[PDB]
């Protein structure tokens, strides 16, 4: 299913971006609105911008009680003082309207005009609700009350009354009302219809879905707790990020004891260099029966004792270097003797067995695995040069 | 059923209206007078029928 | 982090569960406490049924 309808475009106009402002009634529901309704004066304070309004209401009709209006009006100002009246005449003939912040941050949102093939937007310099003004019942309050009747520091910057100062230091700006009715609506309305093009490539949106992604949604963390060179516990399926190749072949041997090349690349990528591999594997392991073993040096530390729970000893690598020549020279090692063949006892050969061998009654240990195509890639130097290393480390078994 | 008043948005009272009677605001001016008759609905529940018709 | 081989010279086992502690010599544990949720509404009746 493709986008095959309505394929409007879209612009956007700067023009009123600071001026743009929203006003609602939640108390006024939308089936009228106050077009017949003259507002006497209208107010902001720009700073901080909030506003205040005040308008004309009638008085004759019916669904006024004039009476109660005049006996308010007596009430609500000084009966007959006026010092501050809010009315001359004896009768509420205006109301006033209060508004209330809404947000504190409004560029996430637009005003938008539709019109038939076109899109114009715009942002908003503010979003103000409105309330009816009940003060009037305060004043009373007031009228009759009225009627009836260095320095140390503080901890105080919270103050309801230092906001009311930081409030008050700006003082109220009037403007003059014009309604909806007016000729200048529609003079300034068509200034949102922006000049331009029905379509040009944007000089913006050019990132691409996956950079989009991530900046849209940034690490929280911008430098991690420890190293990929695995200090503790890490991934193996998820290549290590930046470790280089010669190393990640060292962490991947350390977990599997033996193993043919010819799956790696499944796991460092099919992009890995071949060569440098192969030059990196002979630093890590040596080959026996087709297969490329993990070295002991590496495999052991030098500070390196007995681990397990059996008799303590040095790093004694020589026995399972010689349980390696016996697998390089026969084919697999039939006989239990081995241990004492080097005069080690059980425990500590046993594991090693375990490591590529299983069982077979009576008869010992063969491979797990049988020997593979390995002569397929051309560089018969390596097996020579293992065989210089088997020679090497005869002679030194060959003194026991 | 509550009703509100259009000139402050404070629920209306009914009041001892002079010829007819009377919605008015507690504080602003606006009121309203009854013209129409009107009622609300309540439709209570009754009792069930299994021991209504058991027995006889 | 120690190995099996090394536990031996401090005389301690393999196998201790740790996670306890040592107080004067006598071995205490701080058992698991369980709490009820916080800042979070439920409404419910009174004896009295309100
Ligand atoms: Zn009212």
């Amino acid at each position: 299913d493709d986008p095959v309808v309505q394929e409007i475009d879209v612009y956007l106009a700067k023009s009123l971006a600071e001026k743009l402002y929203l006003f609602q009634y939640p108390v006024r529901p939308a089936s009228m609105t106050y077009d017949d309704i003259p507002h006497l004066s209208a107010k902001i304070k720009p700073k901080q911008q909030k506003v205040e309004l005040e308008m004309a209401i009638d008085t004759l009709n019916p669904n006024y009680c004039r009476s109660k209006g005049e006996q308010i009006a007596l009430n609500v100002d000084g009966a007959c003082a006026d010092e501050t009246s809010t009315y001359s005449s004896k009768l509420m003939d205006k109301q006033t309207f209060c508004s209330s912040q809404t947000t504190s941050n409004t560029s996430r949102y637009a005003a938008a005009l539709y019109r038939q093939g076109e899109l114009h937007l715009t942002p908003l310099h503010g979003i103000l609700q409105l309330r009816p003004s009940f003060s009037y019942l305060d004043k009373a309050d007031a009228k009759h009350r009225e009627r009836e009747a260095e320095q140390a520091r503080q901890r105080r910057v919270q103050s309801y009354e230092f906001l009311q100062k930081k409030h008050a230091e700006e003082p109220w700006v009037h403007l003059h009302y014009y309604g909806l009715r007016d000729s200048r609506s529609e003079h300034e309305r068509q200034y949102l219809l922006c000049p331009g093009s029905s379509g040009v490539e944007n000089t913006e949106l050019v990132k691409s879905p996956s950079e989009y992604l991530m900046m849209l949604m940034p690490p929280s963390q911008e430098e991690e707790k420890d190293k990929p060179v695995a200090p503790s516990n890490v991934l193996s399926m998820a290549q290590l990020r930046t470790l280089p190749l010669a190393d990640q072949i060292k962490i991947l041997m350390k977990n599997v004891k033996v193993m043919p090349f010819a799956n790696l690349m499944s796991l460092l990528g099919p992009s890995i260099d071949s060569v440098a591999v192969l030059r990196g594997i002979q630093k890590v392991a040596m080959l026996v029966q087709g297969n490329w073993v993990v070295k002991s040096d590496i495999l052991y530390p030098k500070d390196s004792s007995s681990p397990h729970s059996g008799v303590p000893a040095e790093v004694l690598c020589r026995g399972r270097d010689f349980v390696m020549w016996k697998f390089t020279q026969s084919r697999w090692v039939v006989r239990k003797e081995v241990a004492t063949v080097t005069k080690l006892c059980a425990e500590d050969v046993k594991d090693f067995l375990e490591h590529m061998a299983v069982v077979r009654i009576n008869k010992g240990w063969e491979f797990i695995l049988p020997y593979d195509g390995e002569f397929i890639k051309k560089h018969p130097d390596v097996v020579q040069r293992q065989h210089m290393l088997w020679t090497g480390i005869q002679a030194k078994l060959e003194k026991v | 059923m509550l009703l509100f008043c259009p000139g402050c948005g404070n629920g209306l009272i009914v009041e001892e209206g002079q010829r007819c009677h009377r919605f008015s605001c507690n504080t602003c001016p606006y009121v309203h007078n009854i013209t129409r008759k009107v009622t609300n609905r309540k439709y209570p529940k009754l009792k069930e029928v299994d021991d209504v018709l058991g027995g006889a | 982090g120690k190995t099996p081989a090394e536990f031996a010279k401090l005389n301690e086992c393999p196998l201790d569960p740790g996670g306890y502690f040592i107080v004067k010599g006598v071995e205490k544990v701080i058992l698991i406490q369980e709490q009820l949720s916080k800042n979070r509404i439920i409404v419910e009746a009174d004896r009295k049924g309100a």
